[PDB]
């Protein structure tokens, strides 16, 4: 038998556990997203720790985001994307990138995954 | 004649109801139908102990309907006024549609299979807690279904044991963990320390992956001081879920914990014990639909809905249609999925449904597809007994849904090829290759008793 | 140690020679499993499913010592006549169970089992409590010679009447009808099980004339009388509301549903009528979908023995005229567990294991559904002298009204009490006696023509 | 679009978003309160953060700074304002240094603002 490490081995929820994620499969998730109807949109932060309280349930610190520009409405093609994220990473290259869906009809998010760590 | 009106223009602030009868040899059918609904208000045809206005007050039936492919079996519809119920409980609905019909001896069987609620009714109940966005915004968790784990074996274990064992299957990737349904104080282990010990697992595994963990702690009791008193400990310790028996304990007990739990803002998990003995049979009893639409009125989080390549009963097409009458807004009338009547629940939050019963890793294909990515899938042998422990286990139960995942993004089948899926993913994981190999041949195929 | 992987259950959960000890908890099962399986291992999978265990083998159960926490199948027996039926029995430990919980006792016997893939059908039949596990709980609030004390009536069954089908009526009417039967001879008076609160009429103000209406017909007649009020709700906080009214205006005795409201509200109000000194009915409603077909579900004589230890002091109980020899005996068995205080075993009653209650109180059968005057002697003679006669339309159809309706059948029922202290029997008489007593009471009389006699 | 950077960019409240002051513009609103008869006062302190309590609303920490000697009565120049400055500069050169005003008739403060930092 061997011994999961718990030294040291953060995770960063969905899709964290399959191998690296190369550009291909990178824009092939964004068609999927494009071919439901759903806006991207983008978000960056420099930490990724979490904070409770004593005694509030259902009280979190550190799930909020600061947004890029605004949310991409009456987008159909996914090239201008994958240029938006280019320019994120050039601006600021010591934090995290992540990338979001929305849907009007029910409003709730829809997917979201790491595109880019220190 | 009287009872039967076959022409009434069914009202829209009425509830209705319908029924598969057997009747005696010789009983002529539109007369059975007619008694069904008088035994089930006033109990008479004539008017000898009226003249006091009644007829406001009785139901009355408008339809009737040969079952095709049986000789002896028929549907009948029965209409009640809106003025018969109490506002806000389900207990009397349930006193009052099905409390003597049962026991005719006219008949030989009988069996409820639907019912319409209108939305004059509905309103005057508080419904679920938080739904199904609020959770999801709540643990910040989107894009793919939740995963658990239950601990076994089922009494035995002390409360330091209890304890390690969650935290070594939560560090290994899981979501949830949970009680079994029958551990709420015994001599082995009291309740308090439990309670302790898991918090401090729980703490101990968060602060290490770095993501938001749960385990659903019971709440069940022999009186109702008892039950209120084992959730404001929940409440103190900052715990975000409990769990309830909700046909075992009862209806009032069940609408008072929700209440509260709205109230101190908690999320409430419930599980259908010896729902068994009700709905198994398909000529007699009620059909789980009916409490699963009582529950919903009623109040809850999420419900247990079954597998259908489990250890327990459970066809395909009856659960696609009751899943949907569960989750959606707006549901339409399929007699090929078992629904009779249109539902409208006028915006009333969803109710996640699980699925839990013998499963293992060359399962995860199916479950996937029969049910979106909006699910709950449960393991507890599968994580328990893999050959080198509990976090080797949970690891392997992550990586085959990631691959479920991707495949199904990248536009590929998973009916046709979904062993293969599986096999390629073995090929760079040490820990799914182990498990792939101790459950090769391990299903479950017998005939279904209760067809359709 | 560990092996992973899958085995049979018939490799530990079956022991043909296991001495069952005085602190254990046995049942009984009938089934029928499905063609492929020997009913050794369906017998060895229920045991398993419902005390502790899986279906692939763990690693967590070389830490805790089984042999001491596991249910063991002992027997299994065919059923002649049936091709494919046996009958299981089964051992619980005794540290299984939480002590002074109905809930709990039922959510593990019965809780996932009646649900397997591998089985067609199941009923449980008996359930053997011992001695140790029954002190836990409180029982009977009163029990039945407190309560005869309390009301102080001796030598003969008590009497009682339903508002029958007359709803959509407003309080004042419902008082007047309810003082009219009072003053009419009875001694209870009992409501509607569908009646909690609607738009045509409140709670409140029909407890309000109803309590106006008892004291006055109590004072013309110097005897106790009561009435039983409804106390179902939704949520736990309406029903200790309407009971705590009740207690306030000074009335004996209210009324619950406890098959479709639940056992932990039934236990509650158990409690606090001990506590406050108030009696209990207890109706069941909703049980014919559960102990009617005769291959699935559970027999009666298990919930009536759940309700004694949850506690309750009247309990419906059905009649038993119209059946027939060999029925009739689960009846008669089934009343004495709810009354008496030592049962022997015996097979052609349905009795299978026996009980001893170690001084518990009883309850009292109540009898009702369609019954005229022409019944009273069979009645009588059958049940005896402990138990609760309702009438339905046989006392609000009289031609007169609803006040000589009561005297018909007071005047009845006494004259076959005293027919009984005399040495004559009530059996085959019969139909005589009733004729003497109609001779000198004009009420007796065209009662006895709009019922015609039994044969 | 442009995107306002989240990232080590502190403010220090009236007049931090206009453009750097100047010895004029300082010695142009000294004037202005000294028109209204109003009284000045100096306060320095080493740090700029702010603490919160559990549960008590309306309670702060970091609200209090150091006064510099005592408050100018009976002061009718500028330039002597100015003097005092440059000594407190002189005295310690690693802490923030504020002006405030004051009104005997209503009691209350009428302006502040920042002049050195670290
Ligand atoms: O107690 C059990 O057996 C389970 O924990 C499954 O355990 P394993 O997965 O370890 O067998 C679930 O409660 C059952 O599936 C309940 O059935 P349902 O969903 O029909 O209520
Ligand atoms: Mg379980």
């Amino acid at each position: 038998m061997q011994v999961w490490n718990p030294i040291d081995n953060p995770k960063f929820e969905t899709l964290s556990y399959l191998p690296p994620l190369t550009d291909n499969q990178i824009a092939r998730e964004i068609d999927y997203m494009l071919r439901n109807k759903w806006i991207p949109c983008l978000e960056f932060d420099p930490s990724g720790t979490i904070t409770t309280l004593p005694g509030q349930p259902g009280y979190y610190g550190g799930r909020y985001w600061t947004m890029w520009k605004l949310p991409m409405f009456g987008c159909n093609n996914a090239g201008y994307v994958l240029r938006e994220i280019e320019h994120c990473k050039n601006a600021y290259p010591g934090c995290f990138i992540r990338v979001l869906g929305f849907d009007n009809i029910r409003q709730v998010q829809c997917c979201a995954f790491i595109v880019h760590k220190p | 004649l009287t009872y039967y009106t076959p022409d009434y223009e069914t009202k829209d602030t009425d509830i209705l109801a319908a029924f598969r009868m057997t009747p005696q040899p010789g009983v002529p059918p539109e007369e059975a139908g007619a008694a069904v609904a008088a035994e089930s208000s006033t109990g008479t045809w004539t008017t000898v102990w009226t003249d006091g206005s009644l007829d406001r007050y009785k139901g009355r039936c408008y339809d009737i309907e040969p079952v095709a492919g049986e000789e002896n079996q028929y549907i009948a519809y029965v209409a009640y006024p809106l003025d018969l119920f109490e506002e806000g409980s389900v207990t009397n609905m349930f006193t009052s549609i099905v409390g003597n019909v049962f026991g005719f001896k006219a008949l030989r069987a009988l069996r409820l299979e639907d019912l319409r609620i209108p939305p004059a009714y509905s309103k005057t109940f508080q419904g679920p807690p938080h739904g199904i966005q609020v959770e999801r915004d709540k643990l910040n968790k989107y894009g793919r279904p939740l995963l658990g784990c239950t601990i076994k074996p089922k009494l035995g274990l002390s409360a330091k044991n209890y304890g390690r064992a969650v935290y070594e299957c939560l560090r290994g990737g899981l979501d949830f963990t949970k009680d079994d349904e029958n551990v709420n104080s015994q001599p082995f282990m009291r309740w308090r320390d439990r309670f302790l010990f898991v918090a401090e697992a729980i703490f101990k595994s968060q602060a290490e992956t770095g993501e938001i963990k749960g385990h659903y702690l019971n709440a069940t009791a022999g009186t109702c001081e008892e039950m209120m008193k084992r959730a404001q400990f929940a409440r103190e310790l900052g715990m975000p879920i409990v769990m309830h028996d909700y046909l075992t304990g009862g209806f009032t007990a069940n609408t008072t914990l929700a209440h509260y739990c709205r109230d101190n803002g908690l999320l409430l998990h419930i599980h259908r014990a010896m729902h068994a003995v009700i709905d198994r049979q398909r000529n007699h009893g009620i059909h789980f639909r009916v409490l699963a639409k009582a529950l919903r009125m009623s109040g809850g989080d999420h419900i247990h809905s079954g597998t259908v390549v489990g250890k327990l009963e459970g066809e395909r097409e009856v659960t696609l249609g009751f899943v949907d009458l569960l989750r959606d807004d707006y549901i339409e009338k399929d007699r090929s999925r078992g629904i009779y009547f249109t539902q409208d629940w006028v915006s009333m939050p969803g109710v996640l449904p699980v699925a839990s019963g013998g499963i293992h890793v060359w399962h995860m294909p199916a479950l996937t597809e029969i049910f979106g990515d909006d699910s709950v899938l449960q393991f507890g042998g599968g994580t328990l007994g893999h050959p080198w422990g509990n976090a080797p286990g949970a690891v392997a139960n992550r990586v085959a849904l990631e691959a479920c995942v991707q495949a199904r993004n990248e536009g590929r089948d998973l009916a046709r090829e979904g062993n293969d899926i599986i096999r390629e993913a073995s090929k760079w994981s040490p820990e799914l290759a182990a498990a792939c190999e101790v459950w090769k041949e391990i299903k479950f195929v017998f005939e279904t008793i209760d067809t359709l």
